């Protein structure tokens, strides 16, 4: 509760896990428990304007999220300056996993990963909060086998009953609403990036790989069908409809493309990947799916997930 | 994880500054000083009304943990006014905050920015977030006064003198400790029940039947504790 008065000198850092926004995550062990932690240093020192907005985002966010599928921000420390965001060590992330090689998912495995991943967006979806940033290096995965949603720094509050920002997600995972300019998006930017990382467990690459946004639209359109008003009447509304379009009026072949996942899962991608968002699968219907009806998580097992890496 | 925000009368009267000798009334002043400050920087600012109380809200807690004889109250009032727009989403620069801050104080009231005015809030930055323990959200009164006077069916101009009345008296609350105390909710009631009773209005005849108009807005809120929160108001005033 009496948050931000411990010191970091309780930790000690054992390395650097990344670079987030508002500085670089350090790996720690607590000196008087043993418990490994993760460490985001939110520097002040030098900022113009004090205490990064950025991270009062992230910290209020975080401490109206519990739930066993989001990271859990323990506590804050200072030192004696800046503070450090004290999080629940994670084992491995989904994409450093996948651009390893060493690790392959069973469907048992990709089931057990979705069921988590949706629920705790289910979870953040029914208290009203878009993501924002799904991607394959903010799925953390444990050596127990629990997934956890993570980086909720661009995580926003929805109106449930007005627009936010265009462009949010990292390319290879926005939706197509959001290329063509859509402003007042809604929860379903989530789960179509939860979309794409369905299909990537099952690939070890992501689906849509592209770097300029025209160059992403097309892609998706090679796969789902161009956006078009027969399958999506609104695409009319939105504003880089005409200014960006295809080459051609594509057919959706994604039960094809992926006919080697199995039947409920291709069924499964196939309502995420849908071009209209009004159509779009709920976070709560994906868990009611035949590929996440009945998985129940205590009878499954951890995967293969090494433990050392030319890091 | 989620602190405990409120103090009983006599825990209000054993604050860190009368522990160093202050004057009850005499910190009581220092607080409508305070808080009338972050009040009058807010608006020139053209901040938000949740903007404003969020400011005040941290200043009336940053004393349950500091007394006024080691932080000034303004210093602390501007600090506290400049973390409260970041955490609302209306965020002002504290360049700007300090040139206001500078046209409404004194020579002598404006003396405790030091030479570097923006630095010593910026200092200061550190030791409110520990003090507020990190717990940045929080409710006002505001809401509720809306909310529960939604609910009201009758005449449309004395709902909304109502509420009218209600509104300034969650303003005057501000400068007390009320924050302290009692739940939003349990203000907004309070400034409803007052607001009522200085209207000569029956607030139960805009409810369902006759009454405790508020056991459907508020649970078990007895009305020795509403009669109380009116006397502080109340005071204001004298
Ligand atoms: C020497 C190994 C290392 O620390 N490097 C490292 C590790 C990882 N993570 C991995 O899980 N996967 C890499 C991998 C893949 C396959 C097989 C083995 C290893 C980390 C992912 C984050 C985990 N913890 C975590 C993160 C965030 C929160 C929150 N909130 C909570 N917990 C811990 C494991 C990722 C990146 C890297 N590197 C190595 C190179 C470094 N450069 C050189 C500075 C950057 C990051
Ligand atoms: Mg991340």
């Amino acid at each position: 509760s009496d948050w931000g008065k411990r010191c970091v000198d309780k930790f000690d850092i054992i390395g650097i896990i990344g670079e987030g926004t508002y500085g670089q995550v350090y790996k720690a062990k607590d000196k008087d428990t043993g418990e490994l932690v993760a460490l985001k240093k939110v520097r002040l020192d030098n900022e113009k304007e004090g205490f990064p907005i950025t991270a009062i985002r992230e910290i209020k966010i975080l401490r109206q999220l519990i739930h066993r599928s989001v990271v859990n921000m323990k506590e804050i420390v200072t030192d004696k300056g800046a503070f450090y965001l004290v999080f629940e060590y994670m084992d491995h992330d989904l994409m450093g996993l996948l651009e390893s090689g060493l690790v392959h998912f069973s469907e048992d495995h990709i089931k057990s990963f979705m069921k988590q991943l949706m629920e705790g967006l289910e979870y953040c979806h029914k208290k009203n909060f878009l993501h924002r940033d799904i991607k394959c290096s903010n799925i953390l995965l444990n050596n127990s086998g629990q997934i956890k949603l993570a980086d909720f720094g661009l995580a926003r509050l929805y109106n449930s009953e007005r627009p936010y920002t265009n462009k949010v997600i990292t390319l290879w995972y926005r939706p197509p609403e959001l290329l063509l300019g859509e402003e007042r998006y809604t929860p379903a930017i989530d789960v179509w990036s939860c979309g794409c990382i369905l299909g990537e467990l099952f690939t070890k690459k992501p689906i849509f790989q592209a770097n300029l946004e025209l160059a992403q639209l097309e892609l998706i359109s090679r796969l789902c069908g161009s956006p078009c008003p027969a399958v999506w009447p609104d695409v009319i509304k939105l504003p880089y409809f005409n200014t960006m379009k295809p080459k051609k009026q594509y057919r959706r072949r994604l039960r094809e493309e992926f006919s080697f996942i199995p039947s409920a899962a291709l069924d499964l991608l196939d309502h995420m990947l849908t071009l209209d968002p009004s159509k779009r699968c709920t976070a709560e219907q994906t868990l009611q799916s035949d590929f996440l009806k009945d998985v129940e998580l205590s009878k499954m097992a951890p995967p293969d997930l090494p433990h050392w890496q030319d890091c | 994880t989620k602190p405990c925000w409120y103090w009983d009368k006599k825990d209000l009267a054993h604050t860190p500054s009368q522990l160093e000798g202050l004057d009850p009334a005499t910190e009581a002043r220092y607080r409508r000083e305070g808080a009338r400050f972050i009040f009058d920087v807010g608006t020139r600012l053209g901040l938000h009304y949740d903007t404003l109380a969020t400011g005040i809200i941290y200043f009336h807690r940053f004393y349950m943990f500091h007394s006024f004889k080691q932080f000034p109250r303004y210093v602390t009032g501007a600090c506290c006014l400049f973390l409260a727009g970041k955490v609302e989403e209306t965020p002002k620069k504290c360049k700007d905050i300090i040139k206001t801050a500078r046209s409404l104080l004194n020579d002598v009231q404006f003396g405790q920015f030091g030479d570097d005015p923006k630095e010593e809030v910026m200092v200061l930055e550190r030791i409110l977030l520990q003090t507020i323990k990190f717990d940045l959200q929080v409710e006002h009164p505001y809401q509720f006064l809306l909310k529960y006077a939604k609910q009201l069916k009758g005449d449309k101009n004395k709902i909304q003198k109502l509420v009218q009345m209600a509104w300034t008296f969650v303003n005057d609350s501000l400068c007390t400790t009320l924050s302290l105390q009692w739940e939003p909710e349990i203000i907004a009631v309070a400034v409803m029940y007052l607001a009522g009773r200085l209207c000569k209005f029956e607030i139960q005849e805009w409810t369902s039947k006759p009454r405790r108009w508020w056991e459907q807005f508020v649970q078990d809120v007895p009305v020795d504790v509403l009669e109380d929160i009116c006397h502080q108001i109340l005071d204001l005033y004298s």
